[PDB]
RNA sequence: GGAGAGGUA
């Protein structure tokens, strides 16, 4: 009665049924504010029903709480404006299935409706992760008035916008308005109304509406930029820009402060989502959701405009596939020979195989993508010219809204090779694409693909819930509690290599993390920065000019709070801008972070730099080679090219007894291999020149005379 | 060429393969087997016939009698069908078998007959199958899907490397039972062989080897090789076998003939073995270091002493060989060793055994598999002996020899059922041997090794089970003495066998409920193949490979259809093609292909057989005679494909659409589509909801008709005949001359099943497809069932789509629909509900039914009669009453909340020996005066077509058209006529039409004596009474339907008509779908689908525009002949000027909402077709046109795409699952609100939400959420009244449920207890 | 109330 899920701890204890609940199906109602959400009418009245009685009994209609219920109970007509007017100011919660992290339950205000479904402001979907596929959610009611305070002030849907796992935001416009916009903010090469000049976005819009121009096409217009450089002060400045229509009408809805450039581009998701993050970091947070919604509005109104449709004709076979896939067969024709005549093995004639089909499929995909992306060549009225194209895949691709170059190039080119079910790859691809009609067998093999991987994907999900409600069992009970530990210790962040390029340069991996000791500049003794002071965006700017190297930053790891942690150890809150709160439950919130992730996991020579500047060894015991080049005798020696401010620019593993053409504190050059080793066999390299001799080696019980045989050199082992 | 039906709507067709084989009867599988398991069969290997003879006879333990088995039997059904539906009992048929109990004489030899008796013994009822095959137990008919399970025999399996970390594979074998004891060998990591039986603890397999009276030597004998070493003048001169010699090194000089063939620190070069066989030397003069550490191969004793001198498998040392020369021994047998030849795995666990005898062996195998139990001389030799070799207890099925000996090599392929010594030595050496190497390990995802099973096998073992017990009883009794009396029906009882059947079929994890809300849904569920079952794996505990995909699967089972997430690749269903084995094995079909010519004759062809043979492809590029026009062919060889020559091949594949399953071989386009949206719109179309009036889908596979007629919906005609009357309820055929069997002409009769609940609470009915005087052939439609049109399967509606963003209304799968599609209301659905009341007879005496309850107005009582039951065809509301019942100290039930509908069928049950009121009366005599009339009707109707048939065959020889209607049909028979076979005819019709009286006379009384005896049912229960409610669910946004691409969606919204997107033509589209779903989901089906389906409406509506104002079959003709052409070679070819120029008429009035087309999945129209078809309209060839805004009313830009789609209405209604509680019931041990819709349950607060709301600096909703709003008693008492009196405050206090847990602990010897 | 079967996200 108590192990296992079925016992009291896990069935009836620590989670367990309530009244005051309702289940629906959703759907999207795209006109409501991002701060409420639809509601049907039977199931409000059936969820409220003791308010009902309170406000019926203090109008006096009903003297008793069995005539109320019989009122309520045949929904006079008066009963619905009572609903309406509990309803003012009465948030509610609402909560899907699987609730991996924080966002997966937020508030909001109801608004009533006259249907059976819960209409959903769109842009939460993505919060939400929820299809409209037929998901269903869950609704609860805040009775107390300190649960309501509770929602109003915490989980209201608008104070929510930036991951707790990472300051990026969390309400991208997601699907279907970010194609809007980026339809809108492009530009034909010669399009209707071309060449003349505008007084403001008014009348660019105005323009638009009569039709008497294009929705793009190139016009200087003049507009008007507000400039907050000032102590909070919004300088207006005017000047005359050259842009598109489109990308001006879009203009009027941005709020004051900020730059024209930004609405400049092609605008796709990224661009939308960048805008947003700096909007927000520069004007506060309401005029952020105010200008998101405006964004929405606008970004449906235009892509339903523009009536951006897909027909079998979008998918452009390139020309020369057949070509292409013919010479390759004929290419594996003359290695099977090779192979007949027994002159190359059977491997060798699978792997080169393989290496032609991979270089075959490569430039196949690599054709048909250029046939596509610049395939409009349009008259300028001039002669002729060409530009991006308007075909309506490639503008769903490249904008970003749905599918990567992969699921293209299987549409339009040859789908590759599949893999058989042991992980071998079969030798002869699939060479069809899904505008053609694949035959039986390829259809075969890639259905042995797709249940792999649905089989895959259950395996995962079933295996991450567990790993999650794991993790946070284990972290549930430690909570900031302390403002300073007055401590010292740290660790030194540092920009982290790979033995390629920065993986992740310093300026993220510091970002809003209070320091240890404070930073010397390289004007050394040169005091950069206190050494307690949070280092938000300026900050971390100064020390980028500075080209700092590594940081020593207070960890949490080492904080002295007993039962707890302070607040200086710890750092920002990563869910709003600036230092944390005293009190929040740290360990719960990281916890759901790294696991909320997991479902999409997979479950089952010779040294060339290539820039030129100054080269760094350490770890050096080395010596001098008879050529004059440098040999090394130690293990974890690492090469560095720095550049020529002195901030290390890239680094590389040096393996044991690798031969080096520099010394240290040389100059390379671009390109410049500087090291070599053998990485097959491991020598008895010495230190000095001299005779050797065979000390205690006797023939027969220490060593073997086994002289070589085919050469005739003196051997013994 | 053309059926006269047919030609009402012909299918225009596109697919060049000319098709070889009609696909056989779908529901083959499954009336074959249980045909068989209840059949006379004289061989007596089948069903029933073969356990009666297994277990039977049965001899007394003395034994002075003995009883046996003679014959059986079965009666007659007790009641038919639909009667068991109606009331709700299983239809059976009793069983009676013939035993004889005969008894000797004791003191007279044994062998003799003193007496001997007989007598039919009754025993148990055994379910029957319908003509389906499903079967009824309680009106709630089931069906029972095939497993798939591992067959009996042997299998060579082994870990790979997955163990030990030492990267050492262990092969390991097991021989499996039909019915017995499994076994199994495996290999220590230590190269030891161990024994294990039933998973129980190990043991040296030697021990066993001894088990079966095998000594030391014969053992050794048995697995190993002798070398012989001669003791002889000059020290040890030992005979060799140059075949020892290969992998080896010369340690010595080997020399002989004097000729050093090789010195020591040589390896033995081949030519070394050449040049000794070329000297042809036998003997080489060994030293004595070779024989330094070998093992002797039996014992050698002294002849003088008889003391041995070194017993069997012993070493070898220098003093034992100088024991052996003194005691004059000559020959010196040893075993031939080798590490990578011959490992003396045998040695080993022989020395490892501790037992040398056969007694101690038996004593402690009997210890191991019985823990204490002190054992005897006895028990070990008996249990051994029953345990693994009376057949009774052990058996491999004729199924397991044949696979044994299979395995083995061996050349017959039938034998014992039970296993012998031969056959463990051969399967321990054929282990021995794939450890060397030779042979290899044999995988178990083959097809080859799994098999089905159909329900008759299932069935006849549980009733072998069942009958064990009888068997046992009835053997205890007759051990006893007392025998002069006895009779064989008190020693045998019915029950254990009644329970043993009954319980399996009412209650098993493969008789389950049936999927109904189509007709598909039936087929493809009868067809499922399961994996999962008694003795088959568990859904949670499968790895990955057996959800994988064997490249076996490839024509057997379709690799495309499975329901998706907790069981993939378990519910594997059948392909279409597919047979069964004779054994259980799956076979299909090939095209034999001789030495250059593709032959029409077939093989069907097993798992197995197909990994030598080599087979092309079905898409193959033959012209005429087989002869490919291509050279280098791709073919299926063994496992993988490839090119071959033109002559190599042996076999062809049948038709493209070999591969798939049923239910996907109707999604066009599918060779476009992904997999896994393939599978998803496969499991979607299986779950469709009848419509109300359904429509033919413009863009077929046709494979429609085959399903529909296949499916049992549909009343097919069986002889062809013609229309003499037709009615909404029944329907009657003049049957055809021919067809009409000599004797008793009758003419043909169907009824239709009107509205009843299918299993999913969709009304089922059937509509007549035809008017009087209409000519029909043999399996012709007749009436429509549900989501049928014409005898063509017709799930959706096909609508008008365009594909674009519209307002975000379709922002992520939302569909948004325009108002048309609910106002032409071609998309409502009919729904039954069923509710029950029953009168518990209870303390404070029963309670009743009647009309008058207390505290409640006139008003609801309007609706009841005087007897306390509303009237048939009431229209009620949500919460009404329905049957008003009474406290015996009010129980009335009610509507359920919501509900509107309308009444349209009562029914009530008594207990027997109870009065009846007067609506039970009335609706007795009701049914009384239906059966009555329509007995009447039938009588009449068969005597006018007998009488008929007399006419008729007067006709001719004395024909006198005056005098048949002078005289009425009374005296008719009587007639005389020229003597001949005419006369006897007469007489034969005359004595059909007496037998017709009397038989009608008597099913008459019998229809009376079911309806009006009384209803047995469970104790306590006075009556029962039964409603049934009709709804009808219309549309709401929120409901899901979606397309045959996997491309679901929720409707969102209706618009009105004039928002809607309009052509220029002025033609508004139906339906808004989201353009950025195809993409990323790569389903370009659908968009096939949409430009095919405009260019059939184009068609159509070009037809309908030439028909409304009048135009003459000239043009019909001319133009609908030109339309059935343009095809790429197509095998359609259909002619129109053979028509009677009518039917024109009546096809054209047929297609003028729109041309059928189909499309084999594989064999499919490509662009270059659509795009001339679409040219024969009007239509832009591009497939997009230009669009204008419903609001604005300008143009869009951009040309878009538009057309028809076939779409369908799933069911899963919104209005089942929106739902809310605010404060309902309480559970009992806990107090929290109860779980579910069905009871006004609330939500569950999962663990994970409560983790979320700690993820918020939320503290006080949570507290209240889990003390308040479902927990603790007082808190929510006084927080009710709070709210009442408009204070929002609470009072936590303590969780019940918590000091649930403290007393629970306590129970236990546990003291927990809260401090101060 | 508990078991088992099936099904949806
Ligand atoms: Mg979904
Ligand atoms: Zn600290």
């Amino acid at each position: 009665m108590i192990k296992g899920k079925q016992g009291r701890f896990r069935q009836n204890l620590l989670g367990k049924r309530v009244d005051y609940s309702g289940r629906s199906v959703i759907t999207v109602g795209p006109y409501l504010r991002l701060h409420q959400c639809g509601l049907p009418k039977k199931m409000a009245l059936e969820l409220f029903k003791p308010f009902i009685y309170g406000k019926l009994e203090l109008r006096g209609l009903a003297t008793t709480i069995k005539a109320a219920k019989k009122m309520v109970e045949r929904e006079e007509a008066v009963v619905w404006d009572i609903l309406d007017e509990v309803i003012r100011e009465h948030p509610v919660l609402l909560n899907r299935a699987p609730t991996l992290h924080r966002l997966g339950i937020q508030a909001f205000e109801p608004v009533l409706i006259e249907g059976k479904a819960i209409q959903l402001h769109p842009l939460v979907c993505a919060a939400y992760n929820a299809d409209f596929d037929g998901d269903q959610m869950a609704v609860h009611v805040p009775l107390t008035l300190e649960a309501q305070l509770e929602a109003r002030a915490l989980m209201m849907s608008t104070n929510n916008i930036l991951s707790p796992a990472n300051g990026e935001p969390i309400i991208v416009p997601s699907q279907d308005v970010v194609l809007g916009l980026y339809y809108m903010t492009r530009d034909c090469v010669n399009a209707k109304g071309e060449g003349m000049v505008l007084t403001g976005p008014k009348e660019a819009e105005r323009l638009y509406r009569s039709g008497l121009a294009s929705l793009h096409a190139r016009v200087k217009v003049r507009i008007t930029e507000y400039e907050k450089d000032a102590n909070g002060e919004l300088v207006a400045k005017t000047s005359l820009k050259d842009t598109t229509v489109g990308r001006a009408i879009l203009w009027m809805i941005v709020p004051k402060g900020l730059p024209y450039s930004i609405v400049n581009q092609a605008l796709g998701k990224k661009a939308i989502s960048k805008m947003l993050n700096t909007c927000y970091r520069i004007l506060g947070l309401k005029p952020t959701v105010i200008f998101a919604d405006q964004i929405m509005y606008t970004g449906f109104a235009y892509a339903a405009r523009s009536g951006a449709s897909v027909g079998i004709d979008d998918m452009v076979i390139p020309e020369k596939k057949h070509e292409i896939i013919s010479e390759a067969e004929a290419e594996v024709a003359e290695i099977q020979e090779q192979f007949q005549s027994g002159l190359v093995t059977a491997g060798e004639r699978y792997n080169k195989v393989i290496d032609i089909w991979a270089a075959a499929n490569d430039r196949v995909s690599k054709a048909m993508m250029d046939n596509l992306q610049t395939e409009t060549v349009i008259n300028r009225d001039g002669q002729e010219e060409k530009q991006v194209s308007f075909n309506s895949i490639y503008m769903m691709a490249d904008s970003g809204a749905r599918g990567s170059a992969a699921q293209i190039r299987q549409l339009a080119g040859m789908r590759g090779l599949m893999a058989k079910p042991d992980g071998s790859i079969i030798e002869t691809p699939i060479t069809a694409n899904f505008r053609e009609g694949l035959n039986v067998l390829q259809y075969f093999i890639s259905t042995h693909g797709a249940r792999k991987g649905l089989a895959d994907t259950a395996l995962k999900t079933a295996n991450s819930g567990y790993l999650t409600r794991r993790l946070v069992d284990v972290a549930q009970d430690l909570v900031v509690t302390e403002d300073d530990c007055g401590t010292h210790e740290g660790i030194m962040m540092t920009p982290v290599i790979e033995g390629g390029d920065v993986k992740e340069p310093l300026r993220d991996r510091v970002l809003g993390r209070v320091t240890a000791e404070d930073v010397l500049k390289p004007g050394t003794a040169d005091i950069l920065v206190p050494r307690n002071t949070l280092l938000h965006e300026q900050w971390c700017d100064l020390l980028e000019e500075n080209s700092v190297d590594a940081v020593k930053v207070r960890s949490v790891v080492s904080c002295d709070t007993d039962f707890g942690v302070c607040a200086h150890c710890y750092g920002r809150d990563l869910a709003r801008g600036h230092i944390i709160n005293k009190g929040e439950a740290i360990g719960v919130i990281a916890a759901q972070s790294i696991g909320e992730p997991g479902t999409q996991l997979t479950m089952r020579s010779s040294i060339q730099v290539k820039n030129k500047g100054s080269i760094k060894l350490s770890n050096v015991k080395s010596v001098v080679n008879s050529s004059g080049k440098l040999v090394i005798t130690s293990r974890n020696t690492e090469l560095k090219l720095i550049d020529e401010f002195g901030r290390t620019k890239e680094s590389y593993k040096v393996p044991y007894g690798a031969v080096l053409a520099k010394g240290d504190g040389e100059q390379v050059a671009g390109g410049e291999t500087v090291a070599n080793w053998d990485p097959h066999t491991m020598p008895v390299i010495t230190e000095v020149s001299g005779f050797v001799r065979f000390t205690d080696m006797i023939d027969g019980q220490t060593i073997t005379r086994q002289t070589d045989e085919l050469t005739g050199l003196s051997s013994l082992v | 060429v053309y059926s006269y039906t047919e030609k009402k709507r012909i299918r225009k067709d596109f697919g060049k393969r000319p098709q070889v084989l009609d696909v056989p009867y779908l529901l083959s599988i499954q009336l074959d087997s249980f045909q068989k398991f209840i059949e006379q069969d004289p061989e007596g290997q089948y069903g029933l016939e073969a356990a009666f003879r297994s277990v039977f006879p049965i001899q007394s333990y003395s034994g002075n009698s003995e009883l046996q088995y003679v014959s059986y039997r079965l009666g007659e059904p007790v009641f038919d069908v639909q009667e068991c539906q109606i009331r709700g009992v299983t239809y059976s048929a009793p069983l009676r078998v013939k035993l004889r109990l005969v008894i000797y004489e004791r003191e007279a030899p044994e062998g003799t007959v003193k007496d001997i008796k007989e007598q039919e013994v009754y025993m148990g009822e055994i379910p029957l199958m319908t003509d389906n095959g499903t079967f009824v137990i309680n009106g709630t008919e089931r069906v029972i899907v095939s497993q798939l399970h591992r067959s009996p025999g042997v299998f060579f399996d082994s870990d790979k490397g997955k163990t030990h970390s030492s990267g050492k594979v262990l092969y390991n074998a097991r021989i499996i039972p039909y019915r017995g004891s499994w076994l199994d060998f495996e290999f220590d990591p230590k190269d030891n062989l161990f024994v294990r039986i039933d998973r129980r603890r190990k043991l040296p397999a030697t021990i066993i080897l001894r088990a079966l009276n095998y000594t030391t030597e014969q053992i050794l004998d048995l697995f190993f090789e002798k070398v012989i070493f001669e003791i002889r003048d000059n020290k040890l001169q030992m005979e060799l076998v140059p075949e020892r010699l290969r992998g080896e090194t010369a340690s010595f000089d080997i020399e002989a003939n004097g000729k050093v063939y090789v010195e020591k620190g040589r390896r033995i070069t081949a030519r070394h073995i050449r040049q000794l066989e070329k000297d042809d030397v036998k003997l080489i003069e060994v030293p004595v270091e070779y024989i330094a550490g070998k093992v002797v191969a039996k014992d050698y004793i002294d002849e003088s002493t008889g003391e041995l001198i070194c017993a069997a498998n012993m070493e070898l040392s220098l003093d034992l060989l100088a024991k052996l020369s003194q005691s004059g021994h000559k020959r010196i047998e040893t075993l031939f060793t080798n590490d990578l030849d011959h490992g003396p795995y045998i040695s080993e666990t022989l020395r490892v055994d501790p037992t040398n005898d056969r007694l101690s062996a038996l004593v402690e195998i009997y210890r191991m598999m019985r823990p204490g139990e002190p054992p005897t001389r006895e028990a070990a030799e008996s249990l051994f002996e029953n345990l693994f070799f009376s057949e009774d207890r052990y058996d491999l099925s004729a199924v397991g020899r044949m696979k044994f000996n299979r395995s083995l090599l061996r050349e017959e392929i039938e034998g014992s059922g039970i296993l012998s010594k031969d056959d463990i030595i051969d399967v321990m050496k054929k282990l021995i041997d794939i450890r060397n190497g030779k042979g290899e390990v044999d995988d178990i995802d083959h097809l080859g090794n799994r098999r089905i099973r159909s329900v008759g096998e299932m069935a006849e073992n549980q009733f072998r089970v069942g009958l064990v017990r009888v068997e046992r009883a009835v053997k205890e009794r007759l051990s006893l003495g007392d025998l002069d009396t006895l009779m064989p029906q008190d020693m045998i009882n019915a029950k254990p066998i009644s329970a043993a059947v009954k319980e399996f079929f009412g209650s098993s994890q493969l008789s389950q409920f049936m999927d109904q809300n189509n007709p598909l849904s039936e087929i493809t569920h009868k067809r499922r193949i399961s994996a999962l079952g008694p003795g088959g794996l568990t859904r949670e505990r499968a790895g990955f490979e057996v959800r994988d995909v064997h490249p076996t699967h490839y024509g057997r089972v379709c690799p495309i259809e499975t329901p998706e997430g907790p069981n993939i690749g378990l519910i594997n269903s059948l392909s279409v093609y597919a047979q069964t084995n004779e054994y259980g094995f799956l076979e299909t079909p090939y095209r034999k292909v001789t030495d250059g010519v593709v032959t029409d004759e077939i093989h069907y062809l097993s798992a197995i057989e197909e990994g030598n043979y080599v087979i092309a492809q079905a898409n193959s590029n033959l012209d005429e005679e087989g002869h490919f026009v291509e050279d280098l062919v791709t073919c299926r060889s063994k496992g993988e494909s490839s090119l071959f020559s033109r002559d190599q091949v042996d076999y062809m594949d049948v038709s493209t659409q070999q591969v798939v399953s049923v239910g996907a071989s109707l999604i066009p386009f599918l060779e476009h589509d992904d997999a896994n949206r393939a599978l998803m719109g496969a499991n979607m179309q299986r779950q469709a909801v009848p419509t109300l009036r359904a429509d033919k889908p413009l863009v077929g596979t046709g494979m429609e008709r085959a399903v529909a007629v296949d499916s049992g919906v549909t009343a097919v005609a069986k002889r062809g005949g013609v229309v003499q009357y037709v009615d909404a309820s029944r329907i009657v055929i003049k049957v055809n001359e021919d067809e009409m069997y000599p004797g008793e002409a009758g003419i043909d009769i169907y009824n239709l099943t009107k509205y009843t609940r299918s299993n999913q609470n969709t009304c089922i009915n059937q509509m007549p497809c035809v008017s009087l005087g209409e000519p029909v052939e043999r399996g012709d439609v007749l009436a429509d069932g549900p989501s049928t049109d014409l005898g063509e399967l017709a799930l959706g509606q096909n609508m008008r789509v365009a594909f674009m963003p519209w307002n975000g209304y379709n922002f992520e799968d939302s569909i948004l629909v325009s108002e048309r599609v609910v106002q032409e209301d071609r998309f409502t659905t009919i729904h039954i509900q069923e509710l029950a009341c029953v009168s518990r007879d209870t303390k404070l005496g029963p309670e009743e039914i009647t009309a008058d309850i207390p505290n409640v107005g006139e008003a609801a009582l309007s609706k009841l009669d005087e007897s306390g039951i509303v009237y048939i065809g009431a229209e009620v509301t949500g919460g009404d009453i329905l049957v008003g019942k009474v406290t015996p100290k009010d129980s009335s039930l009610r509507v359920p909340n919501g509900v509107s509908g309308t009444v349209i069928d009562v029914q009530v049950f008594t207990r027997d020996g109870v009065e009846k009121d007067k609506r039970a009366l009335e609706i007795e005599e009701m049914q009384l005066k239906q059966a009555k009339k329509d007995l009447s009707e039938e009588l009449q109707i068969l005597e006018a077509g007998l009488f008929s048939r007399i006419r008729a065959v007067l006709v001719a020889g004395g024909v006198e058209a005056e005098k048949l209607d002078k005289l009425p049909r009374d005296r008719w028979l009587e007639l005389g006529l020229t003597d001949e076979e005419k006369q006897n005819q007469l007489e034969q019709l005359a004595e059909q039409y007496d037998e017709l009286k009397h038989e009608f006379e008597k099913k008459l009384e019998a229809k009376r004596r079911k309806i009006t005896q009384g209803d047995d049912l469970a104790p306590g229960v006075l009556k029962i009474v039964k409603v049934y409610l009709a709804v009808k669910r219309r549309i709401q946004p929120g409901d899901k339907m979606a397309g045959r691409h996997g491309n679901k969606g929720v409707i969102s919204k209706i618009n009105p008509i004039e928002d809607m997107p309009y052509d220029e033509n002025g033609t508004p589209v139906d339906i808004v779908l989201n353009p950025l779903g195809v993409p990323s989901r790569m389903n370009i089906g659908q968009i096939l689908e949409t430009h095919l389906g405009m260019a059939a409406k184009g068609i159509g509506d070009k037809i309908n525009a030439m028909l409304k104002q009048q135009q003459e079959v000239a043009k019909l003709r001319e133009f609908i002949q030109r339309a059935y052409d343009l095809g790429a070679d197509v095998r359609q070819k259909v002619d129109l000027s053979t028509f009677s120029d009518e039917e024109v008429m009546r096809l054209a009035e047929n297609l003028r909402k729109g041309m059928p087309i189909a499309t084999p999945v594989f064999d499919g129209a490509k662009e270059a077709e659509i795009k001339e078809l679409l040219k024969l309209g009007d239509l832009p060839t591009s497939g997009q046109i230009r669009l204008y805004d419903g609001r604005t009313g300008e143009q869009f830009e951009r040309p878009v795409t538009v057309g028809y789609m076939y779409m369908l209405k799933l069911n899963h209604l919104v209005d089942d699952k929106m739902h809310a509680r605010s404060t309902g019931s309480y559970s009992l041990v806990t107090q929290q609100p109860l779980g579910g819709k069905a009871q006004f349950g609330g939500q569950r607060f999962g663990e994970m939400e409560v983790w979320a709301l700690e993820a918020y600096g939320a503290a006080y909703t949570l507290q209240e959420m889990l003390t308040v709003k479902s927990d603790d008693v007082n808190g929510r008492t006084k927080m009710y009244k709070n709210i009442v009196d408009g204070n929002h405050q609470m009072e936590p206090g303590m969780p019940e449920s918590f000091n649930v847990l403290l007393k629970e602990i306590r129970s236990l010897g546990i003291n927990i207890e809260l401090e101060d």
